[PDB]
């Protein structure tokens, strides 16, 4: 029999993984502080990586890649995109971003901002904490806000001309679930979700944050048309592929997924030499939640990566079994066709 | 690539390569602590032999 | 020429000592009777090898070494071993009752009885020195004598030799070969007490050496003999700079200058390649590029940790055999683009390199194969702090319930010294984080 | 070297004591005359631990034989290794203790104890470095129970910096019908809790159940019980008697086994369990040894280890086997029973492998466990005690010898505290 410990009780995904593992009847859940485990479903912050892989006669696996926070923190990602010669300024798929402290690139931001005003280009930028998100066309408003917040934010270029779903004229973001296993095989879960707005995208007023921010949370609370177009503001790839064919005369695979598949690879390939557990005394896998925006010319933009991503109610069952099958069962085999797309790299 | 301070002999040679540049208790206090221990040892034993007398 | 006095404390220290002086003797061509035909200066001399070996008028090369244990068994095997004629009887010091895996017995109860005798015997060697450099101290973290007696000696040496460097070779405990449950206690207690009196300390995780033996030398269940033969090759590579002609690490002060910018953060990580099986009839001989790259693989480290999730304060490559500068510079140039080597902002991203053309000596009928070129990388990385964290957690688990604490209080110690030692390790962990991490 | 002084008190003490000397004398290649006729030098490397050397390379057990009855010590002399013992070290009275603790500890035993200590001193004097004492005795009787615990106290007063080891045979109604044994036992445990560092709980309940159920002996003899004791006693002392790294002396054992001073009562285990004079042909595999030695049916204390948690464990494998396999199987046990090992004492299981097997077995394993389950044994004695002491039954035997009801109330309270103390650490968690 194999053994595992659960140190994140909140994690809805790994709450279902633990449920599935026990149900197989070849896994056993220990007390969280029992060191004699094979699998660790570890805590979100301050995970004791330093202690993993020092128990003789136990292969030890953890549900997190150490140093993946470089990708999943907003300020870290900006720094990563800029500084990495692998991503470089040959990166056309990440919105112009600057790390602003209340060392600091607050000076250089204004230089890029002044160029836009004399160019008369859209000068609307978004400030995001590492609700809590201000969008303004005036720079003086954004900087005074960040100083009042007190924490380190990122001034990102707001996709002013996004792709809008009809009928409704609605903004949206795409959530793609990626599973990196202990051999660093990048698995894109074939099912994603469109976390849509329920109010028509208003170009003029940016203070009405319901039609500009497409989070499930700010929708279900502040939205006035919640669930009218699609259930729980979640359109799936079957209905979205059909819309693109019916409206735009293209497929989801051609128009979008090729770019999503390029970005997921680009990001994870870049950090492989820093986080990889190929020749470590313990092994790592991790589920990621990549957030994407699509503009009016069907060009995908990366918004952020989520290190501890929550799955869509509909999908949980399928994806979680996939994690068990692909990530866990691969290291620890059981005793006596693919939901993932293996993003080929070398 | 910047090799500096190359020293060669018969047994071998040594150098430095740079990729990038930058951006007690006294003898008394010991004896004090060591006896303090032995005095806690003797007291523990004394109270045993006292308890064993009883 | 500046003299170095080796001191071997407890079983681990003494047995690792034998492995070293056996290997040193072969490397210098010193026979087991102590005679060195190659030496044409009979009685004395200021040769590189004299730093570790004194000379008698008869031409016997006698190690500048003191073996101390509170039990006669282990040192009796030095007295009656192959290299029995090598040492004076005064150099081999023994008690009758050991420290019973109890730091308290080693430091206080038993330690205090023999400390004065040991210093007196160390002073006899010191008086033979024209200019004493310092001391190399070999001991276990886990043992009662190794942990307890060493920290007492290291305190007294600081008093009696104020200006003299003190290097450690500390055997970090591993449960595969560990003989006591309370080794975490003994480890923290000694590390705390010794911290102020140690200039530079090379930790050796038994688990690391055990796994390298299993994986690289195909040894089913390694014995101390197996570990000691490998440990000796690492110690020999580090001390080679003192015992042979060279420019890099030629005296004990150079070690702290080169590896230790922060006095408390004085624990370098040693990584050694290649380790190849004598059994292997055919083996490919590894290029300079391959052995250099191997120093950044956690498998080849003396302490298992991830330098990628830390920062470097100093990096030092010690080559032996068919190695030229051109090859090393090339190997490093290629490694730089591939590997993840982040230095702290206040240190320059550099590698101090030393080459000895004599390839590594191997004891005949041993495990290790004869190789054309080998390397030992000494790097001061904030990843070694993992070793402290692991040890510190085990300390907290037991001390929470005060398990086995009565054994220490019984020998005269206070619960104060435990919590005091742990708060110093909590500070050392925080120090390593401050130097190392941004977030 | 590190000498151990052996003491055997009462009938039980002198019987399991005699069998111990018969077994280890054979293992060290020493005949009844005390002359070495062994093949291996490993037999002699650590002989001085249990044997005094004499004129013409003659090895004499460092053993002191004590009883208030001449009966058992005439038997020992008449027995096979009866002539090996030092004649002067036979210290015996004429009037027994009649299964009365008071008689052994206060009245009858008080007379003879000074004569025993004279022999202890003589043996202690000629030790290069005495590591301590081991006592064999029963807690059910009078001499071993009462006088044994008096000696323990009187020796500790003269040697307070030396380890006190005991093989204490705990009584059972399945073996003895003596009604007052629960009293004798409870009074004895109170003494042991305070004045011993290591106590091997040899439970007559377990020894009888092993003989009846496992070995299929419908009518077990004391000899059938002692065969298990002598095998166990050979096993647990293996590390002391042969060259090894782990638990090589009595102090180092205590430092590895006793996390709290009062909790020093061990569950001995042995595999394979054998019938007396029955020849095992099939050698046990390393996995079989490992599973058996940790099994409830292979425990010399009548306690279920799955009803408690292991504070510390010491496994001793004997015979030629794969050190790789033992290491694997021992990890296998821990990794698949981690609920029954306290998580707040990391790496609390320690394993030793000795090349030399015992007589009759190609391979064997001996188990020393500091489990909180041992409370079951003390609870059983406590229930039997309170049954009688509640109505003050059979106290005239003890109050006639000068004792007070208070001593019984105190002995009862200290045991009930020992039980709840074990229960305290069983229910204790990492946080
Ligand atoms: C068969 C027998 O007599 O066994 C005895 C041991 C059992 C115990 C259960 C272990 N006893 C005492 C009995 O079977 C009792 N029954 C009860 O006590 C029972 C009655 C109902 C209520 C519940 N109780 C428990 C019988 C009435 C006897 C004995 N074992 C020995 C013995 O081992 N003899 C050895 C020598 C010896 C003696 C004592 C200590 C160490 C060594 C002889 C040989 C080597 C051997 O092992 O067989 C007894 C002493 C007499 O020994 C001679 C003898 C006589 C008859 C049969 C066997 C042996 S009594
Ligand atoms: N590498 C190596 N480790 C050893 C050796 N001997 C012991 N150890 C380790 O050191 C610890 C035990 O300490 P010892 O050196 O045996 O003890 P000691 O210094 O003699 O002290 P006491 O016997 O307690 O008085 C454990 O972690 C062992 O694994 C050896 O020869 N080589
Ligand atoms: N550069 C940009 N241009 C336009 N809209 C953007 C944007 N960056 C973010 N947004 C919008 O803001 C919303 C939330 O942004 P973000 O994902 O940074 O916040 P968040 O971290 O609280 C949610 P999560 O953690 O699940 O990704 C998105 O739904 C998106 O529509
Ligand atoms: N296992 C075992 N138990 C014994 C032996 N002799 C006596 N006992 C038990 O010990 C208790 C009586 O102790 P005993 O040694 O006769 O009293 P003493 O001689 O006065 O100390 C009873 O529970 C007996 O069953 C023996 O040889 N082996
Ligand atoms: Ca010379
Ligand atoms: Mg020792
Ligand atoms: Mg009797």
């Amino acid at each position: 029999m194999y053994t595992f410990v659960v140190r994140d009780e909140n994690s809805s995904v790994y709450a279902e993984v633990s449920r599935l593992l026990l149900a197989t009847g070849q896994w056993k859940r220990l007390r969280k502080d029992n060191p004699r485990f094979n699998l660790m479903l570890g805590e979100r912050n301050r995970l004791p990586f330093g202690r993993l892989g020092h128990e003789p006669g136990l292969v030890q696996l953890v549900n997190y890649y150490r140093g993946a926070d470089k990708l999943c923190r907003k300020a870290s990602l900006v720094k990563l995109i800029k500084t990495s010669p692998e991503l470089s300024e040959s990166c056309t798929w990440f919105p112009e971003s600057y790390v602003i402290y209340p060392t600091d690139e607050r000076e250089v931001f204004l230089a890029a901002y002044n160029r836009r005003r004399e160019g008369r280009e859209g000068n609307v930028w978004i400030a995001k904490s590492s609700e809590g998100i201000l969008i303004s066309s005036e720079a003086s408003e954004l900087l005074d806000f960040i100083d009042e917040q007190g924490q380190v934010h990122v001034i990102q270029k707001y996709l002013e001309k996004p792709l809008l779903l009809e009928p409704g004229h609605r903004k949206f973001d795409i959530r793609s679930w990626v599973l990196v296993d202990h051999l660093y095989n990048i698995y894109l879960y074939r099912e994603g979700v469109l976390r849509t707005s329920s109010e028509p995208y208003n170009s003029a007023n940016f203070q009405d944050k319901t039609c500009h921010l497409t989070n499930h949370c700010i929708q279900k609370e502040y939205s006035k048309n919640y669930g009218r177009y699609e259930e729980g503001n979640e359109m799936f790839f079957e209905e979205f592929n059909q819309y693109l064919m019916d409206a735009l005369n293209t497929t989801l695979e051609n128009s979008i997924l090729l770019q999503i598949k390029h970005i997921i690879r680009s990001c994870l390939m870049c950090i492989e030499p820093a986080i990889s557990t190929k020749h470590l005394h313990y092994q790592s896998f991790q589920l990621f939640g990549f957030d994407f925006m699509v503009d009016e010319e069907l060009k995908v933009w990366l918004i952020e990566v989520n290190g501890a991503p929550a799955c869509a109610q509909k999908l949980y069952a399928e994806l979680c079994q996939g994690i068990v099958d692909v990530a866990i069962s691969s290291v620890f085999p059981l005793a006596d066709t693919s939901i993932f797309i293996k993003l080929h790299h070398h | 690539m910047e090799v500096i301070e190359l020293n060669k002999c018969t047994s071998g040679q040594s150098f430095e390569v740079i990729l990038k540049p930058p951006s007690d208790p006294s003898l008394e206090e010991i004896q004090k602590k060591l006896e303090a221990a032995e005095e806690r040892r003797k007291y523990q034993e004394a109270e045993l032999l006292k308890h064993l007398a009883e | 020429m500046r003299e170095c006095i080796s001191i071997h404390v407890g079983q681990a220290g003494v047995q690792i000592g034998n492995a070293c002086w056996e290997l040193y003797c072969l490397e210098h061509g010193i026979q087991p009777d102590g005679q060195m035909p190659s030496d044409k200066t009979i009685g004395g001399g200021d040769d590189s090898f004299n730093t570790f070996f004194s000379e008698t008028g008869a031409g016997k090369h006698v190690p500048r070494a003191v073996f101390v244990d509170l039990e006669p068994t282990v040192i009796d095997e030095v007295r009656t071993g192959t290299y029995r004629q090598l040492f004076h009887p005064e150099q081999l010091i023994t008690g009758k009752e050991d420290a019973a895996n109890n730091y308290a017995r080693g430091h206080y109860t038993i330690g205090k009885e023999i400390i004065d005798l040991v210093l007196d015997r160390i002073r006899k060697l010191a008086d033979q020195c024209t200019g004493l450099q310092g001391f190399l101290v070999f001991h276990s973290f886990g043992g009662g004598t190794g942990s307890g007696f060493t920290s007492l000696l290291m305190e007294r040496l600081s008093v009696d030799y104020g200006k003299k460097s003190k290097l450690e070779f500390s055997i970090y405990p591993a449960p595969q070969v560990s003989t006591a449950v309370v080794e975490p206690y003994n480890s923290i207690l000694t590390t705390h007490t010794t911290l102020e009196h140690s200039d530079c300390a090379f930790m050796v995780d038994n688990e690391a050496i055990y796994d390298i033996c299993r994986r690289n030398l195909d040894i089913e269940r390694p014995t101390y003999t197996n570990l000691n033969r490998l440990i000796s090759q690492i110690v020999s590579s580090i001390t080679a700079s003192l015992r042979f002609d060279g420019a890099l690490n030629v005296d004990l002060t150079e070690f702290q200058t080169n590896l230790v910018p922060y006095p408390r953060i004085h624990f370098p990580l040693a990584t050694y390649a290649p380790v190849i099986s004598a059994e292997k009839a055919y083996h490919e001989q590894l290029s300079v590029a391959e052995i250099t790259n191997a120093c950044f693989e956690p498998a080849n480290q003396m302490v298992k940790c991830d330098p990628r999730h830390g920062k470097y304060m100093a990096c030092c490559l010690l080559y032996r055999g068919d190695v030229v500068p051109k090859d090393v510079n090339a190997a490093i140039a290629t490694i730089k683009t591939k590997r993840s080597i982040q230095f702290v902002d206040w240190c320059p991203t550099g590698f101090k390199v030393g080459i000895n053309y004599q390839p590594p000596t191997v004891v005949p009928g041993g495990d290790l194969a004869k190789v054309q070129r080998a390397v030992c990388m000494l790097s001061n990385t904030t990843a070694i702090a993992e070793a402290w964290a692991r040890l510190d957690h085990k300390f907290d688990l037991m001390y929470a319930k005060r398990a086995f604490v009565h054994w220490y209080v019984g020998e005269g110690m206070e619960e104060g010294e435990f919590s005091e030692a742990r708060e110093d390790m909590a500070a050392l962990e925080k120090d390593y984080e401050e130097v190392g991490v941004d977030s | 070297m590190r000498e151990i002084v052996h003491i055997q008190a009462g009938q039980c003490g002198n019987q399991i004591g005699a069998k111990f000397w018969e077994v280890i004398s054979d293992e060290h290649g020493i005949d009844p005359t005390g002359s070495y006729h062994g093949d291996s030098d490993l037999q002699l490397e650590r002989i001085n631990v249990y044997y005094n050397e004499a004129a013409g390379n003659k090895y004499v057990p460092r053993a002191i034989l004590v009883d208030l009855e001449p009966g058992t010590m005439d038997s020992v002399r008449s027995g096979p290794f009866g002539q090996i013992f030092r004649p002067d070290n036979f210290v015996f009275g004429q009037s027994g203790a009649g299964n009365n603790w008071a008689k052994g500890h206060y009245t009858e035993g008080a007379e003879l104890v000074d004569s025993v200590l004279d022999v202890v001193r003589k043996e202690s004097e000629s030790c290069d470095c005495l590591q301590g004492f081991q006592l064999t005795h029963s807690l059910g009787g009078g001499t071993g129970s009462g006088m044994g615990t008096l000696l323990i106290s009187k020796i500790r007063e003269e040697y307070p910096d030396r380890i006190m080891n005991t093989f204490s045979v705990v009584p059972s109604p399945k073996v003895s019908d003596t009604v007052v044994e629960p009293y004798n036992a409870t009074l004895s445990v109170h003494q042991l809790v305070e004045n011993t560092d290591e106590t091997y709980c040899i439970d007559n309940e377990a020894l009888y159940d092993i003989c009846f159920r496992t070995l299929k002996l419908t009518t077990p003899t004391y000899g059938d019980l002692n065969h298990l004791v002598s095998a166990t006693m050979s096993g647990v002392t293996t590390c002391l008697r042969f060259p090894g790294q782990l638990n090589a002396d009595l102090r180092k054992l205590a430092v590895n086994m006793v996390p709290f001073p009062r909790l020093h009562f061990f569950m001995p285990g042995f595999a394979p369990l054998t019938s007396r004079g029955s020849q095992q042909y099939r050698a046990l595999t390393v996995p079989e040894l490992t599973q058996q030695m940790f099994d409830a049916k292979n425990m010399m204390a009548a306690c279920d280890p799955r009803h408690g948690r292991y504070l510390t464990v010491a496994a001793v494998f004997r015979g030629r086997m794969s050190m790789k396999e033992v290491d694997e199987q021992m990890l296998n046990v821990q990794n698949k029973n981690s609920s029954y090992f306290v998580e707040w004492i990391p790496n609390n299981v320690k394993t030793a492998v000795c090349d030399i097997p015992p007589r009759g077995l190609k391979m064997s394993a001996t188990f020393i466990g500091n489990s909180t389950a041992i409370q079951e044994l003390f609870k059983r004695i406590s229930e039997q005690f309170t049954a009688m002491f509640r109505r003050k039954a059979f106290l005239h035997w003890y109050t006639g010898e000068g004792m007070d009801e208070m001593e019984f109330t105190e002995a009862e309270s200290n045991m009930n505290d020992l039980v709840s103390e074990y229960q305290q650490y069983q229910d204790a968690t990492a946080d």
